[PDB]
This record gives C-alpha cells, structure tokens and sequence, in this order.
C-alpha cells in the first residue's frame, strides 16, 4: 500500500500505437519515455496505461464532461478514478 | 606495370590467401567497415545459427568473430541474397530503428539505391597525328 495521489500524472495512450507490426512494446517504450523525460519536471511522476480502441473512447467521452464542467468531484470524476487501479465507490449509481 | 588489362586497372591486389590450407575468416574487423554507414550507429550481434556444421567449421581458440572453412570450400555468405534472405523478414539481418520499431524492406527496392558497376574497356593510347605540312 503506497501513495499515489501525491505527485503522480498519469497519461492514458492508444494501443494502436502499437498496434503497428514489428513494434516491440518494451524497446518502443524505451523510446517514448527517452524523450519526454526533459518534458516532465524533477519531482512531477508519470505512470502510463494504455488500452484499446473502445475503452478509449469510453474515456474519451468522460474527460470532456469533466473539464465542461470545471473539474467537479461528482460522478464524471468517479468513472475516471474508476478506469485507473485506484478504485472509486460507485455504488449510488449502481444501475 | 602488370600486364595488359583490357577491362580496369588493379594497382592493389586483394590479397588471396592460399588454398593449400584451410583459411580462418576473421570478422573483429567488419564492425568498423559496417559502423561507417551514415544511419548505422552501432550493431548488436555477429554470429551464425547452426549452418557450419555441415563442413564442420570449427571456431578457432578462444574468439567468437573467427571461423575456418575446411580444404575447398569458400564463403557464400547469402546465397540468392535478397529475395532468398534479406527481405523476406525472416531475420538474417534485423534492422532496429528508433528503439524498436524494426522496418523491412523488399528486393527490388535496394537494387535501385544499389551502386551499378559499369563495365569499362580500354583501348590503345596513340599520339594522333598533326597537319601535314609540305616541306618536300
């Protein structure tokens, strides 16, 4: 049992990226994160997950909702701690 | 100063060596004739997958980049080169380009960016003659 919330950014990526042939996930990934290191600050932290096409664009749709309404801790932010590991309580809106 | 060629001049020989022997081919040379390329920026492996015991090459000492071929034979390293090995994907050369991405190419496509010897001959050096002029 770790702290996540405090200084970590996560980035949620296509897949199709990969999807591409002769892609080697792993030596691809030794270059994506070679050239945003610079990017990033020092202390800022950055774990990335990347999914397929649909559960994208389930995402997708989510973000948008939550920043046209100003970043709320309603249900629209509880779908997206729910499409991380972190776990969120969604049992008020069960159906 | 050798003797007459009619195609080409060879000021410097390649050197053969001889075929009373069995011949070791040392390869800790190649990497800097392969590391000269402008898009090459290091290579990764140099060895062969099982193809020399039919004429049972053994690797010499203790080095790896070193094989001796037995009496007769001589080096054919891709035999049919292109469509029979290099772009077919298989991995008897596997390129690596930007960490990963691993791209490949056809036949027909580096015969063209291949250099295309020219066949030379060479005729007779004269002195052509002057205007003849009437002083008889």
């Amino acid at each position: 049992r770790t702290d996540r919330f405090s200084f970590v950014i996560s980035v949620v990526v296509n897949s199709d990226l990969i999807k591409l042939p002769g892609v080697d996930p792993y030596k691809l990934e030794e270059w994506v994160k070679e050239t945003i290191l610079t990017e990033f600050p020092a202390h800022i932290s950055m774990i990335i997950h990347w999914m397929d096409r649909e559960a994208f664009l389930n995402f997708a749709n989510t973000y948008q909702r939550w920043q046209n309404n100003g970043t709320p801790l309603g249900d629209a932010a509880y779908s997206i701690l729910e499409s991380l590991t972190l776990g969120k309580l969604p049992s008020a809106l069960k159906g | 100063e050798g003797p007459l060629l009619e195609h080409g001049w060879i000021p410097e020989l390649p050197a053969a060596r001889d075929y009373t022997q069995r011949l070791t081919l040392n390869l800790s040379r190649l990497v800097n004739s392969l590391l000269e390329i402008e898009g090459i920026k290091h290579v990764n492996r140099l060895r062969l997958d099982d193809s020399f015991d039919k004429t049972a090459i053994e690797p010499v000492k203790g080095d790896t980049w070193s094989w001796s071929i037995k009496e007769g034979y001589y080096p054919r390293l891709w035999g049919e080169d292109p469509l029979n090995q290099l772009a077919q994907q298989n991995g008897p050369l596997r390129v690596i380009a930007k960490g990963g991405i691993s791209v490949s190419v056809s036949k027909e496509q580096i015969q063209a960016s291949l250099p295309s010897q020219s066949l030379i001959q060479n005729e007779p050096v004269i002195l052509a003659y002057g205007q003849h002029r009437d002083v008889g």
